[PDB]
């Protein structure tokens, strides 16, 4: 079974689920049947803009984790490698989460045996505060009234407390400096085929989740969840499986256009990069947030590299060194740019360097299961 | 303008090549300073970036010819790193002409002398970094 | 596991998530939803999770001969009541209590008659405006006294935003090589406060004066100048809840009761008895120690320099044997 | 705290002529941690060495910097000088101011002097951070293991045993001999092959320095050179090797018929069998895939050597060197569907023909048609079956098929003068000694016909004759000739279980699928895995004399370390900090000598296997790996000194 249409058998889960609640039903089955010891997911805080990671040990009250949070640009790989390493686990992953976990698994920081990946289709995420400012400026509503959010026919659309829907073309918002994160606009991966399962709504009807099973482990998950009646499944029309392929191809083409824009046409000049690098406060937030920078002790803090004075570091010994260390394994997750207190576009340069390396060698960070050719023991 | 050039030369061939050039009394500009390593596989991007950040106008790396490595594969790893470094360097305003990596054998004194002369001329033409 | 809280390492109201495993803090996670920083933090904000575990003392202590020795809560409370009620005490606090705790301590002070009281701060009592830092970019002219970028990096971020949007930024300091001096549009190194005042003479109305504690002598005049010439003043206080504590207590020795649940007190001069109510006692040798709960182990509200108030629930469980400052205060009052 | 003494050598007028040695010494005197800075005319001499030794002894110097000529010329000299002075030889640094400065900048005395000052500064910067290192000594056990009991393995074992080294030979088959014992005659001399091989097999079987373990396989190999621990699984013969005499009574009374592995699928034997009369050891073996436990062998055996209750045995040996001599398998042409091997009755391979022509083979030396058991009147031979063919991924030449095809054609003509033999070839590779004369004699003496053309197809006729559809490229025309028998010149492939053994030992294979040598030209029998050597066809296809030469060479190379009894390793090796190592393992595959392993989630460098290149050190991101005498801090200090 390559493709399925699944939805939860519990009425509460399907009601609260974004797309029929199949993902929540899989997690509930996995915890209830003890396939895994825990589930790492998101859970909204005091509003839709506040998604906090949660590690559930049992399925009691799991429906609180239902729904999609487009304003939660979270990374799970770093949490799975820092603290959850010796646990059997099931985690909801966007394609960037799966890419980070794959890059960490090929470096033996995460055990692929112990981690189950129910990946989600991702068309992009938004920064919460920026999203609220956008809703105030363009939707002319109080952001606290928004109860849900989705992107679709090119449209950010918001469900409301009243019950209506407000729609704005995402092209307009992204041309006005808003909308999805800039790294999300360049994202070339939409279905997480580097995960065990790939669940989305691009080939599904209302109330159903379109699932692509990528691995035999995904097949075991789906079989165990259907046999016990946690999930009910049907098979997409192959007219649907083609609409999904076309949508994905269009999205990837738009991503390539945005790469040509941000990394070639609107790429800052050397003078603009000098202006940016003058700002750096040497806080190492980019290094800490980067999932691929996992080392117990970092070379950038050695006496012969670290900037001693309270001034901007030399861009070479900080940025160029981190680039030489991991820029072939950059997954364009944007976390480094997200956390930078100085608003430096780090991800642009790191993604451009990774793209040059990929064009030369053909290595895709976060997708290929092997190490980069840099670490090849052959004499290729 | 006298450029400052830092060189890394493997013990077995490229250091031997510079020694051969010296024994034959082949003259090249005094700008280069050579640091000795056992293999070019010892060199990484950190060394090159440090040299450029400490004030080097050009950086030279000299290894054994592909297939001649005294440790049988070190220059392959170095070549990979050198290509990636060529990718990285222009992103920070360093012309990749300032970074020269060559294969020199222990008997190629003339090759070493010519490489040093041309690298010095190139870096001098480029000007201060 | 992952719980919201406020970074206590400076006055900027940055939010951070503390990751908890097994009942102890193990790391930090971005708090993107917070409007002050949006999940961005300096190095100090990403190391704060270690504060509850660094040299933590969870047993009330008393000065036996020479060294401190453990005792129970009732004895220490009674012997503090002794000094409070009979001989004399000066109560000093840092900007590290909650607003409710500040109100309770103000009640304690007036009732037990403390002549000398207040908050340890170099800033005066001023009609400080509420200035949401998101609006700093809207100001046409900004003057900075001190190194605002280094004191609170996440407000220097907003200064950078303002410079991007055309705001003319001028910086004044005694030093010529500082991050603000380096990055501002124009910098003036001055040896006389008169030069700073003369330069501020040209600032149009509604301009923004961001003043740090680097130069304590010019704070008084500048505030005065800002009241005469109709400027908006953003102070950068020393402690995370200095502005919240300032409301209930005024800015302040023989015998001192020092309350600093955040351990943010630069050493002060004590001649007589020393009653320390903090989380760690490494620096000094107090006569009696009152271990309290940390910033993140309390229920209550904090106000940042800009004025952003934030109500907080306990992100961590207070260690057994310690009490929140308000419990100690209520015991002192009721006992 | 470092206390550095700097010594500038004039070299007569070679350095002092261009470089102002006095100014360089003065500059060196001021550098931090430099206590004394002298200069002498010839520091490579007893006077200069005595001056250096005297200052070491008198001024309490712990670091020495000589500014002179190449480390490559006189580093051992000054290392010996300082060590005799009592100072560790790795607390000495060299600055090259003659080949790198004074002989190449004769036109710029000022530039030469400034460059000399810079180089001395770099040398002092490195010296300040040097540490004392001691060379390590690794004991080498004087016992060897030879895997494979063919002609190459037999030769290697005999050579090692005759040099006095106790040897263990391990052979998976019940008897030693390999493929050479299966041949009837050898090219280019047509000499009886078993009659030259059998004496060597008997020698191996009763040699005092050889322990022969037949019918056993190498299960595990751990350790390194001189320190190999090998676990061997001796499969149950169900016959007592000590009591059995090989009389063969048990074989006669066995009611079960089983294929004989020695006959390559055209001869049969019983479930209890002796592979051939000249087997070493001459012992019986029972195969339990065919035994019915009738017990007839038990009541007929006169020595009580039948043991149906036998169990597999485990042998643990400790050796110093391993020689892999595992040989080859014949290519299986069943996949070449156009030639119809396995479908057409009268299509056979070259090895089957070797067994058929053999006078002790299943047919008693008579070449007969498998269909009707009659002598073929017409025989065709096809070259390059399974070789030089990219449709099957075998783009190499097996190097022996031409010669054995011609040998078998000559043997057929000798046995059957009136038979007609034709060979279909692309190239005739008669390259060895006497091979070209063999080629000519195939035509002049025996009248064998040679057609240049790779046959397109072999078609079976209803009467079971075979039509070979092939172009005669020299006549330039398609030919369809009929034959009573077609023989396929199958190539050489690595044997079954080659990959298992290769992973067990940790060796690397070449493109053609065979084991890889350390250097193609100058180290044909060595491997990058210290203490392991290759002999014979294990390294790649070749004929008997080449395999014998390789086996003797492998014996010599293995004996050298065992003769020495120890190996000295220079301490410029890599070292891992387990506190910083994240266990990412990206360094493991970068060592060409396999010196790095992972224990307890951290990288460990084997001291005996590290050559000190520094590739793993440069690859480690976090810096948990560092090279002694070339630490990252030292090189960074040198860079800073060179530029500042
Ligand atoms: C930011 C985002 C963008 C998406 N974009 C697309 C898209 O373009 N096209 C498409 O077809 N599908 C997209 N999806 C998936 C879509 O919501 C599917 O309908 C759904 O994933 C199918 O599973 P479900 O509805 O049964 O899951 P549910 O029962 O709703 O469970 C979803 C689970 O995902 C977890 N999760 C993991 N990461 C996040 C996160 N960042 N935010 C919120 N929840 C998270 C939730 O906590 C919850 O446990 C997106 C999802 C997210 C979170
Ligand atoms: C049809 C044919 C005809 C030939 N005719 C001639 C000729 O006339 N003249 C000539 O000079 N050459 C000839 N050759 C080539 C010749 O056979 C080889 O050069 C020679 O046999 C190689 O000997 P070896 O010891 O390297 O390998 P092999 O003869 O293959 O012996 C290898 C030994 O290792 C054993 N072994 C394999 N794997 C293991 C294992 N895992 N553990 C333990 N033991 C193992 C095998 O069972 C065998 O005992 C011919 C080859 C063929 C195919
Ligand atoms: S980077 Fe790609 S996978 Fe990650 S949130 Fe953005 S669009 Fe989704
Ligand atoms: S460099 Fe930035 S974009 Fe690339 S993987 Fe690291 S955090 Fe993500
Ligand atoms: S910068 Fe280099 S050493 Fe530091 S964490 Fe990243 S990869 Fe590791
Ligand atoms: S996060 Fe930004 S300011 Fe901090 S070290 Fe990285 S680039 Fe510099
Ligand atoms: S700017 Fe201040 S409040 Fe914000 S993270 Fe840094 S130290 Fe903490
Ligand atoms: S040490 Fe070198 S330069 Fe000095 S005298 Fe000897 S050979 Fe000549
Ligand atoms: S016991 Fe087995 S081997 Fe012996 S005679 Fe019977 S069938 Fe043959
Ligand atoms: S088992 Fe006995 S009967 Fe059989 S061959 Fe050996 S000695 Fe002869
Ligand atoms: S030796 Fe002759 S028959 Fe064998 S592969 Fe080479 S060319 Fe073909
Ligand atoms: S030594 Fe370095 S590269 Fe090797 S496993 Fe340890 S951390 Fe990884
Ligand atoms: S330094 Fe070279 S030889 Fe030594 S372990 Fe590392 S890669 Fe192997
Ligand atoms: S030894 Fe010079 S490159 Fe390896």
């Amino acid at each position: 079974m390559k493709y399925l249409l699944a939805r939860a058998t519990d009425e509460e889960i399907q009601r609260k689920g974004e797309c029929g609640g199949a993902v929540t039903a899989i997690f509930k089955y996995m915890l209830d049947k003890e396939v895994v010891d825990a589930v790492l997911t998101l859970e909204r805080g005091y509003d839709v803009y506040d998604g906090i990671p949660v590690l559930l040990e049992d399925s009691s009250g799991i429906e609180s984790t239902c729904g999609s949070l487009h304003c939660a640009p979270t990374m799970f790989g770093d949490l799975i490698s820092r603290y959850l390493s010796d646990m059997r686990l099931a985690v909801a992953v966007k394609p960037c989460d799966a890419m980070a976990i794959r890059e960490l698994e090929k470096r033996h920081q995460i055990d692929p045996d112990k981690v189950y990946k129910i990946g989600l289709n991702c068309g992009g995420t938004l920064a919460p505060v920026s999203a609220r400012e956008m809703i105030e400026t363009f939707y002319e509503i109080d952001p606290d009234d928004v109860v849900s959010e989705e992107i679709d026919r090119g449209k950010f659309i918001v469900e409301l407390r009243d019950g209506s829907h407000r729609e704005i073309s995402i092209d307009y918002l992204e041309e006005e400096g808003f909308g999805r994160r800039e790294n999300c606009q360049r994202c070339e991966i939409m279905v997480p085929r580097n995960a065990d399962l790939a669940c989305g709504n691009w080939g599904a009807d209302d109330g159903w989740t379109f699932i692509e099973v990528n691995t035999e482990r995904g097949q075991e998950i789906i079989e165990g969840a259907r046999s016990s009646g946690y999930i009910e499944a049907r098979e997409p029309s192959e007219k649907m499986v083609k609409i999904r392929e076309k949508i994905e191809n269009a999205m990837i083409s738009m991503a390539r256009k945005f790469q040509d824009k941000y990394l070639d046409e609107e790429y800052p000049s050397l003078d603009e990069w000098d202006e940016y690098w003058k700002r750096c406060i040497n806080c190492f937030a980019c290094r800490d947030a980067c999932p691929v920078c996992f080392c117990r002790e970092c070379e950038l803090e050695k006496d012969y590299l670290l900037e001693s004075d309270e001034k901007a570091p030399d861009p070479l010994t900080f940025q160029g060194v981190r680039l030489s260390h991991m820029g072939f394994s950059c997954i364009n997750c944007g976390q480094c740019e997200d956390v930078c207190p100085m608003d430096i576009p780090i991800a642009r340069i790191y993604h451009r360097i990774q793209k040059k390396y990929r064009d030369r060698t053909g290595f895709t960070a976060g997708v290929s299961q092997e190490l980069p050719p840099m670490y090849s023991g052959e004499k290729d | 303008f006298e450029p400052k050039i830092v060189g890394f030369c493997c013990n077995w061939c490229s250091y031997g090549g510079a020694d051969t050039a010296g024994t034959a009394r082949m003259q090249y500009p005094p700008n280069v300073r050579i640091i000795r390593v056992m293999c070019s596989g010892r060199v990484n991007a950190s060394m090159i970036l440090k040299a450029f950040s400490e004030g080097a106008d050009g950086v030279f790396v000299g290894g054994c010819h592909i297939g001649d490595c005294h440790y049988d594969s070190g220059n392959y790893k170095w070549k990979r790193r050198a290509r990636f470094i060529e990718d990285i360097l222009p992103e920070f305003g360093i012309d990749k002409e300032r970074f020269r990596w060559e294969w020199i054998s222990a008997s190629e004194g003339e090759k070493f002398q010519k490489t040093m002369q041309e690298f010095y001329e190139t870096v001098k033409y480029l000007g201060p970094l | 596991m992952v719980k919201h809280t406020l970074c206590p390492s400076c006055s900027a109201g940055c939010g951070v998530n503390i990751v908890e495993m097994g009942g102890a803090p193990v790391g930090t996670y971005p708090y993107r939803r917070h409007p002050v920083n949006e999940g961005k933090t300096c190095r100090a904000g990403r190391d704060c999770y270690e504060i509850p575990l660094m040299d933590r003392v969870t047993s009330p202590g008393v000065k036996k001969s020479g060294k401190l020795s453990g005792v129970n809560w009732d004895e220490a409370l009674d012997k503090l009541t002794e000094l409070l009620s009979s001989e004399d005490i000066s109560i000093l606090t840092t900007g590290t209590l909650t607003n409710e705790e500040a109100l309770k301590l103000r009640e304690i002070i007036e009732n037990f008659n403390v002549k000398k009281s207040g908050l340890i701060t170099v800033f005066p009592e001023f009609d400080y405006p509420e200035i949401d830092i998101r609006n700093i970019r809207d100001y046409d002219n900004i003057a900075v006294i001190g190194d605002a970028i280094t004191c609170a990096p996440l407000i220097g971020r907003r200064i950078f935003h303002a410079m991007a949007a055309g705001a003319e930024v001028r910086s004044y300091d005694r030093r010529d090589e500082t991050r603000m001096a380096v990055n501002s549009g124009f910098h003036i190194t001055f040896s006389d406060e008169r030069e700073v005042l003369n330069d501020l003479q040209q600032l149009p109305g509604g301009s923004l004066i961001i003043i740090t504690p680097e130069i304590p002598e010019i704070i008084g005049p500048v505030l005065e100048f800002s009241s005469e010439n109709e400027f908006d003043v953003l102070p950068i206080f020393e402690d995370f809840n200095t502005r919240g504590v300032m409301q209930h207590l005024p800015p302040v020795f023989d015998s001192v009761w020092l309350i600093d649940p955040g351990a943010a007190a630069e050493p002060v001069d004590v001649s007589g008895k020393f009653v320390l109510q903090s989380i760690r006692t490494e620096g000094l040798t107090p006569d009696i120690f009152l271990p309290v709960a940390a910033w993140c182990e309390k229920s209550g509200s904090y106000t940042s320099t800009a004025g952003y108030t934030m109500k907080l629930e306990p992100a961590l469980q207070a260690p057994e044997g310690v009490l929140s400052d308000m419990e100690i205060f209520e015991r002192i009052l009721r006992a | 705290e470092p206390k550095i003494g700097v010594y500038v050598c004039h070299c007569g007028v070679n350095i002092g002529g261009v470089v102002d040695v006095e100014a360089v010494r003065d500059y060196a005197a001021k550098l931090p941690n430099v206590v004394i800075a002298k200069d002498y005319k010839y520091y490579c001499s007893d006077p200069g060495q005595l001056e250096i030794q005297k200052d070491i002894k008198e001024l309490g110097i712990n670091r020495v910097v000589v500014a002179a000529c190449s480390p490559r010329l006189h580093e051992p000299t000054f290392r010996r000088c300082v060590e005799e002075a009592g100072l560790n030889q790795f607390l000495f640094e060299f600055a090259n101011i003659r080949e790198h400065d004074s002989w190449v900048h004769m036109d710029n005395p000022e530039g030469a002097t400034e460059k000399a000052k810079d180089l001395v500064r770099m040398a002092v910067a490195k010296a300040r951070l040097l540490e004392p290192l001691e060379a390590s000594k690794v004991s080498v056990d004087d016992k060897a293991l030879v895997i494979g009991g063919g002609v190459a393995g037999i030769q290697a074992a005999l050579d090692l045993a005759d040099m006095g080294f106790k040897t263990y030979m391990v052979e998976k088959r019940p008897s030693i001999s390999g493929r050479m014992g299966q041949l009837d005659k050898t090219f280019p001399t047509l000499d009886c092959s078993m009659c030259i091989l059998a004496p060597k097999m008997v020698d191996v079987g009763k040699h005092d320095n050889i322990e022969l373990i037949t019918y056993a396989e190498v299960k595990e190999v751990d350790g390194y050179i001189g320190n190999f621990k090998v676990k061997i699984e001796k499969k149950p013969r169900y016959i007592d090797e000590e009591l059995c005499t090989g009389c063969g009574s048990c074989v006669e009374v066995c009611p079960i018929e089983m294929p004989n592995y020695f006959d390559e699928g055209i001869g049969m034997t019983k479930a209890v069998y002796i592979p051939f009369p000249q087997a070493v050891p001459l012992c019986a073996t029972i195969d339990k895939d065919y035994c019915i436990e009738c017990m007839l062998c038990d009541e007929v055996c006169e020595r009580g050597a039948v043991k149906h209750d036998q169990e597999p045995e485990e042998i643990e040996i400790e050796v110093g060197t391993i020689i892999v001599a595992t040989g080859y398998d014949a290519y299986d042409p069943t996949e070449k569907l156009e030639y119809g091997y396995g479908r057409h009755t009268n299509v056979i391979t070259g090895l089957e023909l070797e067994r058929m022509i053999n006078a002790s083979g299943p047919t008693d030396g008579k070449v007969l048609k498998p269909s009707d058991g009659e002598k073929p009147k017409r025989v065709a031979f096809i070259h390059c079956v399974g070789s030089r063919d990219e449709q099957i991924g075998k783009p190499y030449c097996s190097r022996v098929c031409c010669m054995y095809i011609m040998k078998n054609a000559q043997l057929i003509k000798d046995k059957m003068p009136d038979t007609e033999v034709t060979l279909y070839y692309m190239d005739i590779r008669a390259f060895g000694k006497g091979f070209e004369e063999f080629y000519k004699r195939s035509q002049e003496k025996y009248g064998i016909k040679f057609i240049r053309g790779r046959p397109a197809e072999v078609i079976e006729n209803p009467d079971l004759t075979l039509t070979v559809r092939s172009e005669d490229t020299l006549l330039g025309k398609v030919t369809e000739y009929d034959y009573d028998m077609v023989v396929l010149g199958v190539g050489l492939v690595p044997p079954e279980g080659a990959e298992t053994l290769r992973q067990t030992i940790g060796l690397s294979k070449s493109a053609d699928g065979f084991l890889m040598e350390a250097h193609p030209k100058l180290r044909p029998v060595d491997t990058l895995t210290d203490g392991v050597y290759l002999a014979g066809v294990a390294q790649g296809p070749k004929d008997i004399p080449d395999a014998v030469a390789q086996a003797s060479g492998a014996a010599a190379r293995a004996a050298i370390p065992m003769v020495k009894g120890e190996v000295e390793i220079e301490p410029i090796i890599a070292v891992t900090d387990s506190d910083v190592c994240g266990g990412c393992e990206v360094c493991i595959e970068l060592c060409p000598f396999g010196a790095i392993s992972i224990e307890e989630g951290h990288a460990n460098v084997n001291v005996a296997l590290c050559k000190g290149c520094g590739t793993c050190v440069a690859a480690c991101p976090s810096g948990a790996m560092d090279q002694q005498h070339f630490k990252t801090e030292q090189i960074m200090a040198q860079i800073e000194a060179a530029l500042n």
